[PDB]
């Protein structure tokens, strides 16, 4: 697990849930039942930069807007 | 300290402590980023207290 994810130089925190890794990819899950979803901009919120969080990790946070606009 | 409040409802589930304290702030109305950007201050204040 990791407390936050870095994307575009910004720190992303979960709205509800924890970040988990299955060995090769990272997902967001709810805390009481294992049910992974992809980490998006609708699942998370932004606060601060990736210089203050200890243990923050690099990953991709997917924006739904751009693949709709091709 | 190692399992939070999970051992009282079943099996003890490990979770790192910094992340336990962030959950505990959420439970009182404080966002979790307030802890993670001030982690050193809260640890210093707790240890002196
Ligand atoms: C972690 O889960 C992912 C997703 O299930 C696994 O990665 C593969 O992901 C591609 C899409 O990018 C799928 O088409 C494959 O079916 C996935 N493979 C498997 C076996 O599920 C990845 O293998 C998992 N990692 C580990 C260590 O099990
Ligand atoms: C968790 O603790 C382990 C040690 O038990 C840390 O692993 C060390 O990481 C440093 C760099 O930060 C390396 O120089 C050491 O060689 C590592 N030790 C071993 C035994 O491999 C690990 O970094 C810690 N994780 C976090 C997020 O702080
Ligand atoms: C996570 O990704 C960021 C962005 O690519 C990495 O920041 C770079 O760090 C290297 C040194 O490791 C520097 O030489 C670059 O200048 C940094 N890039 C930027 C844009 O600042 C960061 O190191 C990555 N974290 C890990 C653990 O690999
Ligand atoms: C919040 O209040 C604490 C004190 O309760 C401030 O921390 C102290 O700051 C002074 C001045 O820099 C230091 O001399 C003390 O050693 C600090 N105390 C501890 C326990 O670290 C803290 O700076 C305040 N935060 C803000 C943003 O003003």
């Amino acid at each position: 697990t990791a407390p936050a994810i870095c994307h575009d130089g910004k720190a992303h925190f979960p709205r509800e849930g924890v970040f988990v890794s299955n060995g090769t990819h990272w997902f967001v899950t709810q805390r009481n039942f294992y049910e992974p979803q992809i980490i998006t901009t609708d699942n998370t919120f932004v606060s601060g930069n990736c210089d203050v969080v200890i243990g923050i990790v690099n990953n991709t946070v997917y924006d739904p807007l751009q693949p709709e606009l091709d | 300290i190692t399992s939070g409040w999970t051992f009282g409802a079943g099996p003890a589930l490990q979770i790192p402590f910094p992340m336990q304290m962030a959950y505990r702030f959420n439970g009182i109305g404080v966002t979790q980023n307030v802890l993670y950007e001030n982690q050193k201050l809260i640890a210093n204040q707790f240890n002196s207290a």
